[PDB]
């Protein structure tokens, strides 16, 4: 019997850029419009029921984070709905605040176009009333408003160029904060289980726990909803630990081994 | 925010058909599991079905009470979900909601629409006959009088009643429209002091926009 | 194919008292259960999901518990807005079925019905019709029983009752009762009575009038 | 690097055009201030002084944009310098994994970035490792032999350094 912590993967082919990393395949994203694509899901890495160290579970469709138990009765995935919806809500509020910022800039781009077209229509009438309808003092005063306009356009250009770079960098940065936020939540679900089980279960190191005692589907949920009666299975666990004074030799195959629970584990696992 | 709005409700005769709509408006992180739900007035909720998004093959699901008879479907480039209903029975008369989960993974329906009303009955548009209701000629006991106003034989819903054009609201009761055969009927009570009546005139404002008929009817003594 | 029996269908409690609403699922569901709150004339609103988790912007008095097939739903301290309708729902497997619901009401001190009879209108008697209304306003509890009696004999057909929701102002119910007849029959009888039997009296509360109006 | 030069170009062309129009306005303001001497009259004055006030507000505007483009230019380089250095560290590891793949167990990982062959590899063979055509089965046996040529284990050197067990020898933990 064994419980595993894992996460979601699927046939998605959407790619986001972080600052340090480009074309990163994520499971859920969102296109903002101007080439800006924000990650919402997590790093899409599809794959003996392995944990979360070298894979994401394509078989876990119920959420983002979850477990994959195994015991006498049977086995199956079970996404943590509390965890997943917390992540979803957090990310959604983030994504929305971005949409909000873009809104003002769109409204800004809108108003500037409005007033820009007003001025030119005003400059035009001035150039026509300087024909149809001290006189020379009104001319160079008009040509001064014109020169100020082109200086205005150069100004709007520069601001636009800057807002674009800051918009991109904002996404590249928020995409890292998101992917990291995911890797955080997943570890938190692992430490939480690790805390409850204690020595009643063996850390496989691949993101899963091997029980020293038989844990039925009821017990599996005690590990999930955080009510694992540790003293309950304590003895038969304490037994099965010692059931299995120098040590033996590590396999000679050009791989570094570390000594744990009286067995040789790879150093490339830690 | 996210906002759901239904449309396409109204009057439909038995055995006919009708096509509801639900228009998602606002930045949605995903508009996948769009479910349809109905609710007969005074009764419980009922799940009709849902429809996945383009990113899941537009697949649908139903219940063993409307499968085949109803048909959930969403527009190809309008971002609207539809509900084609066929051979509508009288039991199908109810408010129809549309609702979907917040993000991916359908744990619960977060967003709902205001709903749209479907009414399945034959009937016809009928203007009610307004009637007053003065107390019995016998000497009413107490220093408090109770009056009334009956609005019988009409269709369809709704009907708004007011006393003195809103000036009288306290101590007033207007009851749910009950179905008399195939015409709705309701009444409205109002309890006041024996001092403000019949010295001062009270009037029953009736309004039935369907028949485009408004009728005021002053309560007279004796 | 999966049943959801939600009980009780209605409950009565005062402000601050704790209320718990059960919801039994026919087949195993696990944690795939939600809870809603519908105000009158409004759409439902998500409260709990994943059996125990509160939606955002939801108070802490609300709380869900249960797993598998047996689910609960508490409210720590009830408030004025909390006395509305509540539904539970399952989303484990299609069809995502709802429970029966539960309508909460305020628990107040009893009140006598403002019983009052209202003879037919001269207007109605013109188009060959007649109706006798009987208002039982402002009474608590909700359980009441009207009984019409024309000339000392009970009447059942032609009766048409109606009830308002627990008034938001005084938490008292009010009732209508439109006894309908033909103009021909109303003239043949004289004594018209409606007996309102309520918890606020052992002997029935009765109003009436004789046809000798005119 | 070129795409950066490109961006700087537009900003230089931008700095160029702004200086051009800026000098045009002042020469225009000057003539207006002189024709308000040499050449309703009072309505043209405060209209001129309104163009002037708008100009200084224009300069404050160009200042702010300049200050911002400078910070974004620097940060862009500070960021692209990390992307580059990382890009290098990537390419180098890729060349190592590629060799590591071909050689497999026919060679010992020294851990210092080099491979010790269990078989003698001439200059011709060395290029097979380079141009990605290393016939592994070719030297397989004499490799499989020299591996086993060299049941508890011996002791690690006691010198206050942590040792790990690999290929029947003690390697430093500070190497991995
Ligand atoms: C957490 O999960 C455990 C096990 O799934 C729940 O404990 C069981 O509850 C059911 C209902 O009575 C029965 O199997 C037993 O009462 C409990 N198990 C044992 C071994 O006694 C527990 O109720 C859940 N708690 C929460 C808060 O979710
Ligand atoms: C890759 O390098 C190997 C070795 O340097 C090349 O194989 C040799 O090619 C020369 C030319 O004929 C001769 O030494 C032998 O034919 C090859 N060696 C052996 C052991 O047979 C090989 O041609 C190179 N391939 C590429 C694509 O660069
Ligand atoms: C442009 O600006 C004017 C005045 O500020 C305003 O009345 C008008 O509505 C604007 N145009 C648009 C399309 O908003
Ligand atoms: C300055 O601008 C004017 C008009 O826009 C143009 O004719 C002139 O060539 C510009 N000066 C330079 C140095 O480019």
């Amino acid at each position: 019997d064994t419980i595993c912590i894992g996460y979601h993967a699927n046939n998605s082919t959407d790619t986001v850029d972080t600052v340090l990393e480009k074309n990163v395949t994520v499971t859920h994203s969102v296109n903002l419009g101007w080439g800006l694509r924000m990650v919402t899901g997590l790093r899409n890495i599809p794959q003996a029921i392995a944990g979360f160290i070298e894979g994401g579970w394509t078989g876990m469709v119920d959420g983002w984070y979850g477990y994959h138990h195994q015991n006498e009765q049977g086995s199956g995935y079970a996404a943590d709905q509390k965890s997943t919806q917390n992540a979803i809500n957090g990310i959604t509020n983030k994504v929305n605040s971005v949409i909000e910022k873009m809104g003002g800039w769109m409204e800004w781009d809108r108003e500037i176009n409005n007033y820009t077209s007003i001025i030119y229509s005003l400059i035009e009438e001035s150039q026509n009333q300087q024909e149809n309808g001290i006189v020379q003092q009104q001319n160079n005063l008009l040509r001064a408003i014109e020169a100020q306009q082109h200086l205005l356009q150069l100004t709007v250009w520069g601001i636009k160029q800057l807002q674009t770079y800051n918009a991109e960098l904002l996404v590249l940065l928020e995409n890292e904060r998101t992917l990291d936020f995911h890797d955080s939540n997943v570890k938190n679900l692992y430490e939480k289980v690790k805390s409850q089980l204690k020595n009643n279960a063996k850390e496989i190191g691949n993101g899963c726990f091997e029980f020293y005692h038989k844990c039925n589907n009821e017990c599996m949920e005690s590990v999930k909803n955080g009510t694992y009666d540790y003293p309950k299975y304590s003895e038969e666990s304490k037994l099965n630990r010692e059931k299995i004074g120098y040590i033996p030799e590590a396999p000679r195959d050009g791989q570094a081994y570390v000594r744990k629970d009286g067995e040789w584990v790879l150093l490339s696992t830690f | 925010e996210v906002k759901l709005v239904e449309s396409g409700g109204g009057l439909v005769q038995p055995g006919g058909s009708l096509r509801l709509s639900c228009g998602t408006s606002g930045f949605t992180l995903t508009d996948d599991y769009m479910t349809w739900v109905r609710q007969p007035p005074g009764k419980a909720l009922e799940w009709l079905g849902f429809i996945r998004d383009r990113a899941n093959g537009y697949t649908t699901e139903y219940s063993a009470s409307v499968k085949g008879r109803f048909t959930i479907s969403r527009d190809n480039s309008q971002s609207i979900v539809y509900l084609q209903m066929n051979t509508l029975r009288v039991e199908d008369s109810a408010t129809y909601y549309c609702a979907r989960p917040k993000g991916y993974f359908p744990y619960a329906m977060d967003y709902w629409g205001q709903g749209t009303s479907v009414i399945v009955s034959s009937a016809k548009t009928t203007a009610p006959s307004v009637y007053p209701l003065a107390p019995v000629c016998g000497d009413t006991t107490g220093s408090s009088v109770t009056l009334g106003c009956l609005v019988k034989g009409y269709f369809p819903e709704p009907v708004t009643l007011t006393w003195n054009s809103g000036s009288l609201s306290s101590g007033v009761h207007t009851f749910p429209a009950v179905l008399q055969s195939d015409l709705y009927t309701l009444s409205s009570s109002v309890t006041v002091t024996s001092s403000t009546w019949p010295s001062q005139s009270i009037t029953c404002n009736v309004a039935h926009p369907a028949s485009s008929t408004k009728v005021d009817k002053k309560i007279e003594p004796r | 194919d999966i049943q959801m029996t939600q009980s009780p269908a209605s409950q009565s409690a005062s402000l601050g008292e704790s209320v718990t609403i059960t919801c039994l699922a026919s087949q195993t569901i696990g944690t795939w259960l939600a809870w809603y709150q519908q105000k009158p004339g409004k759409s439902p609103q998500l409260l709990i999901y994943a059996a125990t988790s509160l939606a955002d912007g939801v108070p802490s008095r609300f709380s869900g518990s249960g797993s598998g097939t047996k689910f609960s739903f508490k409210i720590s301290s009830l408030q004025a807005e909390d006395f509305v309708s509540y539904y539970c729902q399952q989303l484990y497997s299609t069809p995502w079925t709802f429970g029966g619901g539960t309508k909460l009401e305020i628990k107040r001190a009893d009140a006598a019905p403002t019983v009052s009879i209202f003879p037919p209108s001269s207007e109605q008697l013109t188009s060959g019709g007649a109706s006798v209304v009987c208002f039982l306003n402002n009474f608590y509890p909700k359980d009441i029983n009207v009984k019409w009696k024309i000339d000392g004999s009970e009447r059942q057909n032609g009766v048409l009752n109606s009830w308002t929701d627990q008034d938001s102002k005084d938490s008292t119910y009010s009732m209508s009762s439109t006894l309908t007849l033909t103009k021909d029959e109303y003239e043949r009888h004289n004594s018209y009575t409606c007996e309102a039997t309520h918890k606020t009296s052992t002997s029935p509360i009765v109003k009436s009038f004789n046809r000798n109006e005119c």
